[PDB]
């Protein structure tokens, strides 16, 4: 699911808040 | 990039009948200026934001009524007092067995600078907690 992908995004202690806006806009694209 | 508004905040489990994002640094995300207040997002800067959130409702059976589940984003102009709904959806769990119905939410939109953004639903009666980190709200700027 798109909401659970947003979720492991969200708690991914290896995204920093740049990594993680990318990750989030890729995840909303195919979503 | 390193610049963009980013926002994520996850719901508090200690509060009662609310959906109260949880505020505490060690578990929100606030960078380049968008920042909780009033339990609301407040957007730093004009520009197209993506903006999301997600709800977990859990309940152990089923009354006689058809419970409905709604989970809605709004937003109040910086200087005004007008809540307008930007994105909703409507859930049914029921139509003894536990039940579980996740609400999720998203969607582009033009904000302005100090604009407040809410994730609200209308039943926190049913909210759940056990999947820590699953109900949760935030924005980013394009």
């Amino acid at each position: 699911e798109c909401g659970w992908r947003i979720g492991e995004a969200g708690t991914d202690p290896n995204l920093n808040h740049q990594q993680f806006r990318a990750k989030i806009l890729s995840i909303w694209e195919e979503c | 990039p390193s610049d963009k508004p980013v926002a994520h905040v996850v719901a508090n489990p200690q509060a009662e009948g609310q959906l109260q994002w949880l505020n505490r640094r060690a578990n929100a995300l606030l960078a380049n200026g968008v920042e909780l207040r009033d339990n609301q997002l407040v957007v730093p800067s004009e520009g197209l934001y993506l903006i999301y959130s997600q709800v977990l409702f859990k309940g152990q059976g089923c009354p006689s009524t058809h419970v409905l589940l709604t989970h809605t984003i709004s937003r109040i102009a910086v200087s005004y007092q007008t809540k307008v709904n930007l994105l909703s959806a409507i859930k049914s769990p029921c139509q003894a067995k536990p039940w579980y119905e996740p609400i999720y939410l998203g969607g582009v939109f033009q904000l302005e600078k100090g604009d407040r953004l809410s994730a609200e639903i209308n039943r926190p009666d049913y909210l759940d907690f056990a999947e820590s980190g699953q109900v949760y709200f935030g924005i980013i700027a394009l």
